[PDB]
């Protein structure tokens, strides 16, 4: 979306999984919110 | 990148707006996807950072794709706004108050996985808030690359994987909704790999083969899926997977939309050089510069992405499909609102009305990098709020009668949530999630903010939802109290699941729904929320200290002054006026009379010995009773006080090893007494009667609801886990699940959540809640029974010597 609106802020997939337990464990422990 | 202008400007046609979020069990690839989607149409603006709670997509549908939308449509241009979901699964009231600001969602199943109960959950959950599903099944390239599946196989695996999805839909969806069921040749269906870029409908290849089989997609997308076989020796389309001659017919599913793609990749990773060009000729797809150089995945990557590129996929179901909260709020507004159905602000909320009083329901609060401030974050039902407004925050337990959890005060500022950054705004109208700045100390979770003295307060999922998991926290170094202290409200603010409070003991208890999620809890409080070195460890269980019969004997005791002595005996309290006692039947402040009247012609008691109670205990109120039965004492009066005192002083501390007594009824029957006062003193009787209640006391023969939802076939092992565990079944009634009740034992509940699941292929959800007092059988002062182990460990923990001193160490003989 970001191609078609300069609005949107790209978040990479670990900008996603970023806390260090994610990185630990590998999966995906928190919600994340991303627009 | 957009403008705030440009936002505000697309805030405005809610029409064309879609609220939503991703559903997804673990490792399915919610992540990867929504990482495509943030890449594909991610928006931005054109020092303050906050927890990234949701993201903005932008999306432009062409003309004639926005002639299908069966809604209201203003332009072609759509507002995304992907919201973000907990992780914990566990029908957790912190999914479901993400999911009540969301209308739509997105499923991820997995191609191989299919779907598993975590995903059943949220979807379950989301169900339950009137949200519509669209699915996408992702890992496609697992089975192609992999497993080598077959196109048939595959066909059958996303067939299954649908029917797994609409049996659940079909089960927990309101039937007013109609049918809300999931349908490939709809296009509510997508199939592809998040990982790889590329996914499809069936209506884009009806799209790109309607103008070239001289037929109108409507009736291409039909035959794109399903029984629909094109016979190529007859150039004819029939619904018979064989011809006249019987002879086996390929799915035109299988034949036009799999064999492409399946043909792109045998040639790409076989490298066959001759075959590729032609393929990519006659699909169309162009290799520029570098490109004609790439081999192998990094040619096939390229070539999916040109061929059909995943975020458009996923977006066109969004924008097509996934309603926009004109539409919704219709039919949400009723249960979304505890007032009068006919009341003016639910119709308000049903209208999506931005003129009308203010009902902007708080979803959580979420952590801000501001030095330790939260902001709200929520939806705007009806309204429109304001920054510097004057509003009325309404906690869990407002009513617009009283003035509870009542909260007048203006809002510092409005801002728009978007990922881990905020954007001040002046105002957002009904339709809109939006975060509020200065809120935090009046709400904490969930609440409803109002601008109508008449607004009433604003609404909840097949993971443990009961905090069953407690361990007591304390700090490794008594100076940090304080801060604990602090983390642990921090810590519950911050999780709607998490339970802290204080027990009888004294001791700090942290629970969790589960053990990994007290886990997670205990590591954040720990290393942020309070930021100190704390030690864990088990909750230790209270006990009572109780007698099953009267004294075998007299219990004689002297003063220290050796000149008074206090005969009595030790006899059990019902339980029934025990729990009178505690319960409020029987009261220590209660006129002696009628108590007593009750005591007698209700409970058996003799009224003489009723109206002489002297005093309840422990604290004065508790269920043991001293009853005075002396005939001709003269200086009774005088030692009442020491005498109620010492029994203030033994049933808080029995003699076994220390717990608080009950259920026990002291009888005085005697008292001598030295003539002159000096020396019948408190510090002379006091002693008296707490050494001769211990005596009585051990001469009497001294001893020391668990709901479960699940379905039949799991029941068995309710029974069987329980039966391990001393426990006992009561009640088994039920057409959704089962619901078994039984008494279990609180020393044979550590660890009892996570043998329940094992015993029930995770099937059975238990909830627990403290019942009742029950006494032990065996021997306190056996060390090897049951009792007595238990008391053995008690008095070796707190340094007391091992051995129970027998009655005999407080009778003083004659
Ligand atoms: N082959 C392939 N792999 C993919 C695709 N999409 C995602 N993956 C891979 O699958 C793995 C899991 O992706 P991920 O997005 O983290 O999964 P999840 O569903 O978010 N995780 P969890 O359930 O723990 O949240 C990753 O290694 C990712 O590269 C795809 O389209 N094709």
């Amino acid at each position: 979306t970001a191609a078609e609106n300069p609005n949107v802020e790209v978040k990479d997939y670990g900008d996603i999984d970023k806390a260090p337990e994610e990185r630990a464990r590998g999966i995906t422990i928190n919600t994340a919110h991303v627009e | 990148a957009f403008t705030v202008d440009q936002m505000r400007s697309l805030m405005d046609k809610v029409t064309n707006v879609r609220n939503m979020s991703v559903i997804a069990h673990v490792d399915h690839g919610k992540s990867t996807l929504t990482d495509s989607l943030v890449q594909r149409a991610g928006i931005i603006s054109a020092g303050i950072t906050i927890k990234s709670t949701a993201i903005s997509l932008y999306s432009e549908m062409s003309d004639e794709d926005v002639k299908e939308i069966k809604q209201k449509t203003d332009g072609n241009s759509f507002l995304i706004n992907l919201i973000d979901s907990p992780g914990h699964v566990d029908f957790s009231s912190e999914v479901t108050a993400a999911l009540r600001v969301t209308d739509g969602a997105l499923v991820v199943v997995d191609t191989i996985e299919g779907v598993c109960v975590q995903t059943e959950t949220v979807l379950r959950q989301a169900l339950g808030e009137r949200i519509k599903p669209v699915v996408v099944i992702n890992k496609v390239d697992r089975a192609l690359l992999e497993l080598q599946v077959s196109k048939e196989d595959l066909y059958q695996t996303f067939a299954r994987t649908v029917e797994s999805v609409n049996v659940i839909v079909s089960t927990y969806a309101d039937e007013v909704l109609g049918d809300v069921q999931v349908y490939p040749a709809r296009g509510t269906v997508a199939f592809g790999s998040g990982l790889h870029g590329w996914a499809f409908t069936i209506r884009q290849f009806a799209t790109r083969y309607a103008k070239k089989f001289g037929v109108d997609k409507a009736k291409m997308m039909d035959r794109l899926w399903g029984d629909s076989f094109f016979n190529p020796k007859t150039k004819k389309w029939t619904n018979k997977d064989t011809d006249a001659e019987g002879k086996p017919l390929e799915r035109a599913f299988n034949m036009f939309i799999l064999d492409p793609i399946f043909r792109l990749f045998t040639a790409i990773m076989n490298f066959k050089k001759d075959e590729i060009p032609v393929l990519l000729e006659k699909l169309e797809i162009v290799l520029k510069g570098d490109e004609k150089d790439l081999e192998g995945k990094a040619l096939l990557k390229v070539v999916m992405r040109k061929f059909l590129p995943a975020a458009d996929a996923l977006l066109e179901m969004i924008v097509l499909h996934l309603p926009s909260p004109v539409t919704a709020q219709a039919y949400r507004a009723e249960q979304l609102y505890e007032g009068p159905a006919d009341d003016a602000n639910c119709i308000a909320i049903k209208n999506c009305d931005p003129k009308a009083d203010l009902m902007l329901y708080v979803s959580k609060m979420v952590p801000t990098s501001d030095k330790g401030r939260f902001y709200a974050f929520g939806r705007v039902f009806a309204g429109t709020v304001k920054s510097g407004q004057k509003v009325r925050i309404q906690g869990p337990n407002y009513v617009p009668g009283k003035k509870d959890d009542l909260f007048i005060k203006a809002i510092q500022r409005v801002v728009l949530m978007m990922g881990r950054f905020v954007e001040p705004i002046d105002d957002c109208p009904a339709g809109n999630i939006i975060g509020l700045v200065g809120i935090d100390q009046f709400l904490l979770k969930t609440g409803t903010l109002t601008t109508s003295e008449t607004a009433h307060n604003m609404k909840v999922m097949k993971f443990s939802v009961s905090p069953v998991v407690q361990v007591a926290v304390e700090v490794k170094n008594a100076n940090d109290l304080p801060k604990l202290v602090e983390g642990l409200k921090r810590l519950s603010k911050s999780d709607p699941c998490v339970l802290t409070y204080m027990s009888e003991s004294g001791e700090h208890i942290v629970a969790g729904t589960g053990e990994l999620h007290l886990e997670i809890c205990l590591q954040d409080l720990e290393h942020d929320h309070a930021g100190v070195p704390l030690k864990i460890s088990p909750p230790v269980v209270a006990y009572r200290e109780t007698v099953e019969s009267e004294s075998s004997q007299t219990a004689l005791s002297k003063s220290p002054n050796k000149h008074n002595r206090i005969y009595l005996k030790a006899e059990p309290i019902d339980e029934e006026v025990s729990l009178a006692i505690e319960n409020g039947i029987i009261n220590p402040r209660d006129d002696f009379k009628a108590r007593a009247r009750i005591m007698a012609d209700d409970y058996g008691w003799d009224v003489t010995d009723a109206r002489k109670i002297w005093c309840f205990g422990p604290d004065g109120n508790g269920p043991n009773l001293v009853i005075d039965q002396t005939k001709a004492v003269q200086y009774l009066h005088e030692i009442k006080d020491s005498v109620v005192a010492a029994f203030q002083w033994a049933t808080k501390e029995g003699p076994i090893f220390g717990e608080e007594m009950r259920s026990v009824r002291v009888n005085i029957l005697d008292v001598t007494l030295h003539a002159d006062a000096i020396h019948r003193g408190g510090g002379q009787i006091i002693p008296t009667m707490r050494r001769a209640t211990y005596a009585g006391f051990l001469l009497a023969d001294p001893k020391i609801l668990v709901e479960i939802q699940c379905p039949e076939q799991a029941v068995g092992g309710i029974y069987s886990v329980l039966n391990k565990k001393r426990g006992q079944v009561v009640s088994e009634e039920q057409t959704p699940l089962f619901t078994v009740k039984a008494y279990l034992p609180v020393n044979e509940s550590f660890g009892f959540t996570g043998e329940l699941r094992q015993a029930t292929g995770g099937q059975a959800f238990p909830q627990m809640v403290f019942d009742h007092w029950s006494t032990l059988g065996s021997d306190p002062l056996d060390p090897t029974s049951k009792a007595g182990e238990i008391v053995l460990a008690a008095r070796k923990r707190h340094g007391m010597k091992e051995e129970v001193p027998g009655w005999q160490e407080y009778y003083d003989k004659l």
